[PDB]
């Protein structure tokens, strides 16, 4: 299915479709909300990838459940 | 239990008038209960219910408790009611899966009928002979060793 | 049987499900409130010259591309397991539930009830 | 809102609200004008009496039929067939439900599109949708392979179908029916005295092959056995007295599905269009479609069609292969019991023809995407 | 943690983790997209059945392998047959797993750099390396020296080994394997009638091709031997009933093999490749070589070959050397079990390409010391 188009997808997403950007380029009160911005911004990212992981953990407790259904189902 | 008191307490007219129909269409004047329950199944099936056979059987096999076929309108009322369908799906499925999930403390993709004990246990509750065993002869209903999340389905669904 | 004890049996399983729901909830709620005070690093509003707040703002541009990178990461991770989840749904279901879908139905409701009519 | 699950047929016409076990209601799909002048005045005499009313005044009308076979022949007569039905069968306007009407096999295209035209402009519909008359007599009997052989009033299809695949290259349709047999049942009763010309008559006729006929299980032996005892003369009462005794005309009738031949059709009997239509599928899925044959419509009601059927399979089949017909008891409204099922679907729910897309692309949007 | 020694092969993938006895998950190599149109609906039907779920529902798809031969022709089924490997038939994910492929000789380098490539940077496994096919199949002989011929299903090679100094300038790869054999037993067929044709019933040849037939010792005598008696006329039950003869097409199927100019191919036969990759090697290690002649591969488990392929080479070779052919029982994953042993060692714990090694010089790493 052209992987290269996979693998381009993520760097874009990695790089150019994440918002990307040099800031540090800025005066006092406006560099600080700059950076108050992105850090928050980042920290709901984190709460995100939090939530992320703990979806994750309950996918992998669902496949589980899969497995042991088909096993005992046949 | 307390839950047929309340229900007791809690008469549904609108259902409370096809039971009265069928309090007249039975007692033909000054009649005692003498539990027809030919009477009865003619009763449930003319009211619009669906009672299966094995309902209508049980019902056959669960009256005239006194000997004498006069049985007291509380309890065959009480009878009548709860095998009346009042309930509605018990839950949702998600429910469910959400809840098994908090119960997999074991994290191995399913429950334990020791486990189930352990947590009802844990809830300070009287277990009895009513209790106990067939908690556990149900909840692993295949009888597989432990729980499985299909038999944690079939244990308690449409039960509220 | 008694369909008293399974009155009571649910009532006791509704406390202990209702029980560890918000027991679940409350701590995933302070698991996740220290995860974020421990990850996201509070900013200061003092102690640091312009030329320190130019300093650490572009340490935590990069700091923010880096956790943004791994973020992401996961992310794609969590959507392509999820589509692997939604997929082994569709097996299992159409290993199960097969025979069970054309039993949904609700009969024999309205048409019972009209003797009537002739 | 809940969807209307109608079903034109020929010769019955079946509706209901969807999520039901049982149409709502079923009469004739017939149309008679009176034909005599009349005297009295102020009768209150109409024009047109359709549906079960022109059942019982049926000795002084021309009742006509508007499906001739599947195709519809006479649109206003359907028309008015469709007003009957949702204004008078079911007082439900047409304004706020979904309608599910069925198609058979390989039918004309101008017949699907006028059809949806019809739904769309005169009883202006909020959305509809065409199915085919055996994927639903599928989704009836909870299988989900299988081949079916529903045989109606109209026209006879058997649609072979796997794991939900349909196999469009393997559709059989034939155009005997009910109606084809109730014509030869008339003209094989003129060999006893007993003369029905009238298109009223028609129906007295149906209703002898109805209560009356049935599929021997060799024709042979019972040709031989009515010939010499009378152990099979049942008797009948017209609509006026003098019974009329029926002899070997009772499996004779019925017959003429398996013997195309008598009534000078070419093609072969509903058991070997079945075998021609299982041995153009794939070589592996033969042994599926042979244990699952399913029967519907309402003329293979005839008591002891499934066991002449199987017998004749088996005697074409390969000797190892297990065939079983599956015969419902509920064979009549297995079409719209399915019909029912799919539309009470939520994974269906966005199937629909919706009004806006018929605006957008006309009525020839049936044939595409949206089927 | 353990390593995972997939075998990518071309018919047959076989996984397990090292240190067993046997393959964990066996399953063909197919992916199918289904061709027909499908009419039930929510059914749940998938786009592309793998493995051998495709086997079952083989009667509505068209199944196509990924890998012709050893070559790999179509990355995008390869690398799902791998995702299913990985994560239903064995069910551990591959970010904590070591794998070692297997790769026939003298096959393109951009097949070999480019598998390379999807396993470190698609399933982003820790570490993973690429063995020919026989070096394996030598380790499970428990030998270190011997001539093996791995007549597998996409293409056969014969790579002679002594002492453990491989001989690169005597691997004679030919390109007729189980696949033409295949294809030439149900050309054959036709002979007598029974036709196959689409890709779904090339399987149930190779079912045929697998029960029935046989190497035969001598071939003019039983070509004539079948030719006037019919103790040879085995029959067979196809999928659907209707079982068929067959006479001598049992061992005409297989002696292409020693004969391929019956498909046209111009080399000589598996008997006489063998002699030449001997000759072309030194003339004081051909004595061992011919005493240690090893057989592995699936297609060499045809009953009767271990004494065709002695008495041919006797032929051959100078009548003082004794020749001795080594076909063990557990022929069809004898390259497996080499890999399994292979990858148990501790000695060879540091010859895996590591990730980081890969980050560094790209996917040209695996042509380079790690080879
Ligand atoms: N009980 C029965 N026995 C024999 N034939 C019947 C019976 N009921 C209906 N039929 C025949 O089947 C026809 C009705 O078929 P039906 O399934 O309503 O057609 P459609 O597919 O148009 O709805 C009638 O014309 C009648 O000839
Ligand atoms: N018992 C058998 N008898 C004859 N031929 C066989 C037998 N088993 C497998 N084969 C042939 O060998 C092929 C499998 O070879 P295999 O060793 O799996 O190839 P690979 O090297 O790709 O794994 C099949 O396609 C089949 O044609
Ligand atoms: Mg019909
Ligand atoms: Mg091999």
């Amino acid at each position: 299915g052209k992987r290269q188009t996979e693998r381009e997808k993520k760097k874009k997403i990695l790089a150019e479709r994440r918002k990307v950007l040099a800031i540090d380029h800025l005066n006092e009160d406006q560099l600080r909300e700059k950076a108050k911005e992105l850090w928050q911004s980042i920290y709901n990212l984190e709460a995100e990838k939090f939530d992320l992981q703990e979806k994750f953990k309950q996918q992998k407790y669902e496949i589980n459940v899969l497995r042991n259904r088909i096993n005992d189902n046949q | 239990d307390d839950i047929y008191k309340a229900a007791v307490e809690q008469l549904t007219e609108e259902q409370k008038n096809e039971f009265k129909a069928a309090f007249d269409i039975f007692v033909l004047g000054a009649e005692d209960g003498c539990i027809s329950t030919k009477e009865l199944g003619k009763v449930m099936r003319m009211l619009g219910q669906n009672p299966t056979p094995e309902e209508l059987q049980e019902m056959i096999d669960e009256v005239d408790e006194d000997g004498s076929g006069t049985v007291d309108f509380d309890e065959f009322l009480v009878m009548m009611v709860r095998c009346m369908k009042d309930d509605s799906k018990g839950k949702s499925e998600e429910e469910l899966s959400d809840l098994f999930r908090m119960f997999d403390k074991n994290a191995d993709g399913y429950i334990d009928l020791d486990e189930l004990k352990m947590m009802l246990q844990a809830t300070g509750e009287t277990i009895t002979e009513d209790d106990i065993e067939e908690l556990m002869k149900d909840g692993d209903k295949n009888n597989d060793g432990r729980i499985d999340y299909d038999e944690f389905l079939e244990f308690m669904k449409g039960v509220e | 049987i008694s369909a008293s004890r399974k009155l009571q049996l649910k009532t006791l399983m509704l406390q202990i499900a209702k029980q560890e729901m918000e027991r679940e909830a409350e701590e995933r709620r302070g698991e996740k409130g220290r995860v974020l005070r421990t990850r996201c690093q509070p900013l200061e509003l003092d102690g640091l010259g312009f030329e320190e707040l130019q300093d650490l703002c572009r340490q935590l541009h990069a700091r923010v591309d880096k956790v943004d990178e791994e973020r992401y990461d996961v992310e794609a991770k969590v959507t392509k397991n999820i589509t692997e989840i939604a997929d082994l749904t569709q097996k299992i279901y159409d290993l199960r539930g097969k025979f069970k879908r054309p039993t949904l139905r609700r009969v024999r409701i309205s048409a019972d009830a009209m003797m009537q009519a002739l | 809102t809940t969807a209307l699950v109608c079903d034109n047929g020929s010769g019955l016409v079946k509706a209901g609200f969807a999520g039901d076990d049982a149409p709502r209601a079923v009469f004739p799909s017939i149309v008679g004008r009176p034909r005599h002048q009349g005297v009295m005045v102020g009768m209150g005499q109409k024009d047109s009496y359709v549906g079960d009313e022109a059942q019982s005044k049926r000795g002084i009308l021309t009742l006509k039929y508007p499906i001739e076979h599947g195709i519809i022949t006479n649109w206003d007569d359907m028309e008015k067939i469709w007003h009957h039905t949702f204004y008078n069968e079911l007082r439900v306007a047409p304004e706020e439900h979904p309608t599910l009407l069925t198609e058979a096999p390989l039918n004309p295209k101008a017949n699907r599109e006028k059809m949806t035209q019809i739904m769309f402009e005169t009883f202006n519909v909020p959305a509809m949708y065409v199915a085919i008359q055996a994927v639903l007599s599928l989704y009836a009997s909870g299988r989900t392979t299988g081949i079916v052989l529903d045989s109606g009033d109209g026209v006879t299809h058997n649609v072979p179908i796997y794991e939900g695949y349909a196999l469009p290259h393997a559709i059989m349709r034939l155009d005997l029916a009910g109606r084809d047999l109730t014509d030869y049942l008339m003209k094989i009763l003129t060999e006893r005295g007993y003369s029905f010309v009238t298109t009223a008559e028609r129906e007295i006729v149906r209703d002898i092959k109805e209560k009356l006929c049935y599929v021997a299980l060799d024709f042979e032996n019972e040709m031989a056995t009515a010939a010499s005892s009378s152990s099979l003369e049942k008797s009948y009462e017209l609509p006026d007295g003098q019974v009329i005794t029926i002899g070997n005309e009772r499996f004779r009738c019925p017959e003429t599905l398996f013997q195309p031949s008598f009534i000078g059709m070419e093609s072969a009997g509903i058991h070997e269009t079945t075998y021609n239509s299982i041995m153009k599928c794939d070589i592996d899925i033969r042994k599926d479609l042979y244990a699952n044959n399913v029967l519907s419509g309402g003329t293979t009601m005839y008591p002891g069609i499934a066991d002449r059927m199987q017998k004749e399979i088996t005697a074409l089949a390969p000797s190892t292969m297990k065939i079983k017909i599956i015969a419902p008891p509920e064979r009549k409204y297995s079409v719209w019991i399915g019909g029912s099922i799919l539309a009470s679907l939520s994974t269906f729910q966005q199937m629909w023809i919706s009004k806006q897309e018929y605006d957008e692309a006309g009525p020839s949007i049936v044939h595409r995407k949206c089927f």
